[PDB]
């Protein structure tokens, strides 16, 4: 399964990857109607204020460890929050229908996992607030939408999931 | 106004984007674009504010701010009354006509509803300010004749796509346990007093993937249980159960009908948390909360409420109301034919179900030291109407397993009718 | 004329429709010039600050009147003004010639009628601040422009006019 | 440098876009576009501060603050020295070669004028900040020679369309009276005393559209009526006069020169406000303003002073000096031939003009109990050079209509030759 | 040479064209990279607080007589400043290379010049803040770039120079 | 770890663009842009703080403020941990599929070195916050089978084009002296005592463009000459040198060896500001600045050193080692021939080099009362590798130029070979 690694034993910070949506989180930001060759437009600015990070800490990784370890090999996030950054979709609808587009944040996932016997026995998760990703979908009042298309029941990567580790020390 | 297959409870039902008011109470405004020339409408959120609508049945209790903490639970709203989200709309005219462009303020609904024996006692209706609406069409005529039109009645329409997404939260009224240790194949729980006060939920995770047998000693009182939805892959630790206090809940298997003697089989993942409402049980002795992993086709039920039924040795209709799977779920029923066993002696059974639609299967409940095993007697492509007959052996034990094809009613009412 | 309705005796708020520009405000904003395929853009906020309505009361509709009774049926202009919102027109202009364009505020006429004998006898008239609109006109030093694309001597809707009621009670 | 068809009064005249200063003085800035490259400039308005420019010829009065309180009885400007409004350019240089692109700030100019007898005595400019000017063309090479170029004279010119709209507005210093009443067929108005310390205004409306006749009972002063620009379908009150305070005003017909005895006949319509200026009479006695609305074809003169003709019991000449009406408008005269009425007793009368040209049109007033009537005469096709002769009954009354066709002078001169 | 003018003796103030670029600054605001047929947009605000003249006195002209001499005849700097103007540049990298692009801010060069038989005999030099410039290019790791891309030894114009002088008095 | 043929003293290298750390430490974020949609990535500055990185080799003296001190006197830069620049990425997605679009902060290199001898012995490098890096690609399969991969090291990778560009700036420590009026063809400067303390630069112009030959009354010590970067055609004073403080300067000509016996020739103009470094004479004598415009082809050495070569009456080699000049430059070497003068009487030499290859130009100096005057002897392809020798008459002076073609390492040395 996913914790069944060949790496030897000890405690490492691994970055995941960039582009993890979150579980129901979906539909949080609002979503945007358009029609007939008209241009839509939805974007943010991941200001420190709104856009929080998620920890889910361990026992052996409280949210500290997690932060420094992170901050200390990948991105400091705590210092780029200080500086706004903004992100833009555009689609423009088809000719006669409608369009119908709706927006969510993505983050970096960040592990700290404690490694024993090519197993994990610990897994520490953090969540540092990335950018957006919109999902599209034309319709009409008839027709009828897979709920997927609205509703994330697992977290996930919009883009191929990553394993870059590097062992703790002290 | 269809049938809600879900256990007593709360839920968030997101109703959908692009809901707006009657008589243009949201609209920002339109936008005359000549030809040759583009035309846009800006929401730049130069202010952060947004205007949220509610709408309740009882102020007292599902009032805004509980209706918040609801949305919160089910889709982990943050904000309600601000935004950072811009939108905008942007269309250019043809070199041949002029354009119109109307743009409207839109809100996502979000229904929050205490529903109680396939009845809602009691409703919210939370409308998020969401990113708009924008109608591009020909431009109307300066000229075009000037129409007496009454006002419509005040309301709201729906402008986007279909949307009706359920969403359990864990009852806020109710106490959580929880069983920290992942549990093993065996594993018994006792129910705190705290029981006889009222309802709690239990929240656990199993050391092994599998299928799982779970009851109360007694079969007594029925057993609920959910899924902590998003709960999977995040933090573990393989000697302790990592919390997220996700309120946010998926119903598995489960009735609340008081005597539906009773226990669950169902397919459980070590990589996600679970849990059981247990009733109020309102007695002066312990309960238990009994935990077994089954290895065997008994999994065949897999997610599945399996019934004892009660009172068999009699003729003809034996009636059981019980609390509609949706299309495509289980509910099973168990049966021990009265009467001792020896291969020979049997009865006459005619299963049949009355309000709801569905497929039959046929079980032989067979016991083995390798765990259980069942043996498929007969199925069935039509229970409604079933007329065919099978005989029995007494003093064995039969499983029958319904799969509901149409949800007719709350309830779906099953009938071992005895020929002989 | 204009007061002939066929509304049943009684008091009403009406929706004139959107579009509506004021007599004589054309210019008021100011123009833009540019040339030889050049692309000009103007825009801007209708800020709570700026837009104000214009109210025409008579003495059995008082400006309190007017506005309770229009934001009572129609759109809430009172608590919108507090958000800002910007609308922008761009066009291009031609190879080798000017190209000149204007803006001005549009408004929603609304308007509290008295009826009597399907006549109006009373008219109390409100615009309501909405967007904009431009308009262009491509020119050399030489060409002589008519007036009235400069000036608009009576106030009018540049869309279809509207009429929308409800009767009013107590 | 051409004349004026307009009454004494402030007038504020818009004359134009896309002004701006010699030398540079209004650049933004210059953008070298490289070639397969888009450059733009733009003004945010993260300041809303903008910089009007003022130019008088009489500080005292015509100061800033008052010339801005005309400009906006004309036209309504409510800011005049910050802006919301946001221009932008935006261009693509071609893959073949580079572009610059200039960008000025400009300025709508807005005149504002005391006019008196056809001279203009108090004058003052306002330049209100417009929406900027975007220059593109090659780019000129780095390597062009440098050519020593004298400044040149400080000042303004005009880079947008052609444009010159003339508003006139109620001069601030005369008081507004004001009838509320919706003025019937008939109606007579007192002219208040405070007439004989100043010019004043009217204000008031027609319960019934028409044609009306206006006049002081001696025709005398000369009556002036405006109208009252975008008073037309708004606020309305059958009983009642509703009020927009509009200062800017469309003058219809009427003269200044104090000797013009006469009276106005205009048509008149309910949707909208009229105001009438009195001249200040000087008189202790009390002086009135008649109305009364007129029923057929005196129609004709729709919108025209009707001067009344004197000393005409003489042989020869006979001119009448008035302010001329503008191209396509009229101005009328009316004859009471010297003598008694007997069908046959007649005068030869030869109608010309000596300043401007015009088209004559010779009408016979008629008396009915079904109100006035007007016979046609004759038409003149040439006034200037007219010499055809026409013979008028005596003691019958006449009335010959001008539309001016060539505006060449002030005042059009009539001349009413009495042939015998 | 450069002092060479066909001008009657005495001071004058000149004005020598929009566009001038100064010596080394070419990189002082950074530089921006994309690929693939991606759009690279760079801009900024002139902004008062920033954008601040270069003076460059004589004996016979200090900063005082330089600038009101400027401000009286030609474009008066120090009123504009208070206004924010933006500019921008967007360049579209080619489809499977490479794209470079820095900016730098331009002037207006404006000089107080001092004639003597047709001789420049002292020259006051002013950079006024005027708009910027984007530089583009081309790359891959390989190549090997000419550095008078990335350099400026001398103060230039990138459009034609310009003199437009006026005879000061007193 | 290439050479560099400059004098000791302070350099900033803009080392390039496209500076950011390993591991994704300046990423930004990632787009994932589905077919047929546009995404955008943006740094608005809506806070203008930017945060540049910094690392040296002698924190004490390079500290951070003392490295963007030097980079204000190469480069002129103003704001190091401030930005009002924008920079924007905008991609379009085709129809067929989807792009990823990956944005990073990036960084300007600054290396700041304190060069003695062919030696760096400090060195700071400082990172100037940049415009940006966008990266886009097909976006990957989220499928795609997840890798282990080991973290890369803690370091930084050069993301934009190549760029390596040096400026010199005066060593802040050393006093700058300034000789006011811009100096004729004969010119003798008192070099201050100062001198005895520590080296010193002295800003000057000429009056008159041309050739100049520039040294100490006894050629010792050894003089340096640099250009003040971008002083040209600034303010000016044909009576006085106009000041820029202009503390960047590129390297002409001179050296730093103690021994090195010389003077320098160097073409200068007058619109242009220069800079000669004095080293640190230590001596109570007061030494002199000599400067002297020539006329005639002397100017063939334009910017070189010339050294003068001492011990010649000897046989075999004569070593004299000296800093290289950088490909395509001049060093030279003045050369009296011992004996006394008689056209006849003569030596045999063979002119060689020994580290770096050159073009060597061989000249008979030669007096005139119209200035110098210099005689081609001879030319060599190849220094490296002569062996023609060339008879030289005693008592005569000739100069060797040498152009540098190959820099094989920091000291050229040359070889006057004695045969008789
Ligand atoms: C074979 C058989 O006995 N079928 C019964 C079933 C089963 O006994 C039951 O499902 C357990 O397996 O019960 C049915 O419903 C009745 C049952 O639930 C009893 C239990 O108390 O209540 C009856 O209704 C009561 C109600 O509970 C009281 O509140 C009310 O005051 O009086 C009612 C009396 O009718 C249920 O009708 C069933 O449908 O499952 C009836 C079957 O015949
Ligand atoms: C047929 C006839 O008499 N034509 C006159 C007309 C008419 O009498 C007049 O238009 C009334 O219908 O007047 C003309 O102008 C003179 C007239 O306005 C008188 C009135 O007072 O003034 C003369 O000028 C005066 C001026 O008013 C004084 O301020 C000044 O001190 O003295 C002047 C004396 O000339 C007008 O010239 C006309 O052109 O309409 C003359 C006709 O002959
Ligand atoms: C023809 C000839 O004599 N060539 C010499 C040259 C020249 O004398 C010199 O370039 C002047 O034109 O000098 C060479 O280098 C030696 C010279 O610089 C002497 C001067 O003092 O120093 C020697 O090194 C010293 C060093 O300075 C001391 O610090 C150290 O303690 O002792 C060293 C003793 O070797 C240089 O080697 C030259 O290469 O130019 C030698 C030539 O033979």
């Amino acid at each position: 399964s996913i914790n069944n690694v060949n790496l030897a034993d000890g405690n490492y910070v691994v970055n995941r990857g960039d582009g993890w949506i979150l579980s129901r989180q979906n539909q949080n930001l609002g979503g945007n109607i358009s029609n007939n060759g008209c241009t839509a437009i939805v974007g943010d600015l991941r200001i420190r204020e709104t856009a929080t990070p998620y920890y889910y800490p361990t026992a052996s990784f409280n949210e500290e460890y997690i932060k420094n370890n992170v901050q200390n090999v990948f991105a400091n996030f705590t210092e780029a929050s200080e500086i706004p950054i903004g992100f833009e979709f555009s689609k423009t609808a088809p000719s006669n229908k409608s369009l119908y587009m709706y927006l969510q944040y993505t983050y970096i996932r960040y592990e700290i996992i404690k490694v024993l016997q090519n197993t994990v026995t610990e897994r520490a998760v953090l969540y540092v607030p990335s950018l957006g990703y919109v999902k599209s979908i034309e319709f009409n009042s008839e027709e009828q939408i897979d709920k997927n298309f609205y509703f994330t029941s697992q977290d996930k990567c919009i883009l191929n999931e990553k394993f870059i580790y590097k062992k703790i020390d002290d | 106004q269809t049938i809600l297959p879900y256990p007593n409870g709360l839920y968030v039902i997101n109703k959908g984007d692009g809901y707006m008011r009657t008589n243009d109470k949201d609209l920002i405004g339109t936008l005359l674009i000549e030809s040759s020339t583009s035309g846009s409408i800006i929401q730049p959120r130069l202010r952060n504010t947004t205007r949220p609508l509610f709408n309740t049945s009882n102020p007292t209790i599902f009032s805004q701010e509980y209706t918040e903490a609801r949305l919160n639970d089910a889709f982990n709203i943050q904000l309600f009354n601000t935004s950072t989200t811009l939108f905008k709309f942007v269309e250019e005219a043809p070199t041949n006509k002029n354009i119109s462009m109307k743009v409207y303020n839109t809100y996502e609904k979000y229904e929050l509803i205490n529903y109680q024996n396939g009845n809602i006692d009691d409703k919210a209706e939370y409308y998020l300010p969401s990113l708009g609406k924008c109608e591009v069409s020909d431009a109307p005529s300066p000229q075009a004749p000037v129409v007496e039109t009454p006002v419509d009645q005040d309301g709201f329409i729906q402008t986007g796509p279909n949307e009706n997404i359920i969403v359990g939260v864990i009852n806020p009224s109710e106490n959580i346990e929880e069983i920290s240790t992942p549990i093993p194949d065996d594993y018994t729980y006792n129910i705190p007093t705290s029981i006889q006060n009222n309802a709690c939920y239990v929240l656990f995770k199993v050391n092994t993937t599998g299928v799982y047998k779970i009851t109360t000693k007694n079969n007594l009182p029925p057993l609920i249980i959910y899924e902590a939805i998003g709960s999977s892959n995040r933090n573990m630790n393989s000697n302790n159960l990592s919390n997220d206090n996700i309120k946010a809940i998926k119903y598995i298997t489960g009735l609340n009908r008081s005597d539906a003697k009773s226990y669950l089989i169902v397919s459980l993942f070590k990589d996600k948390n679970y849990y059981i409402r247990i009733p109020q049980i309102s007695s002066s002795t312990t309960s238990q909360l009994i935990f077994k992993r089954e290895l065997g086709n008994i999994s065949d039920l897999a997610d599945s409420t399996v019934n004892i039924l009660d009172n068999l040795n009699t003729s003809g209709t034996h009636y059981y109301t019980r609390q509609s799977p949706d299309v495509g779920n289980y509910i099973s029923y168990q049966l021990t034919i009265p009467g001792d066993f020896n291969n020979i002696a049997s009865s006459i059974f005619s299963f049949r179900t009355r309000n709801n639609q569905g497929i039959g299967t046929l079980y032989r409940l067979t016991e083995s030291i390798n765990g259980y095993n069942l043996i498929t007697i007969n199925n069935y492509s039509d229970l409604l109407n079933n007329v065919e007959p099978i005989s029995l052996l007494n003093g064995a034990t039969y499983i029958f397993r319904v799969k509901v094809t149409e949800l007719n009613n709350y309830n779906i009412i099953f009938d071992a009718y005895r020929n002989s």
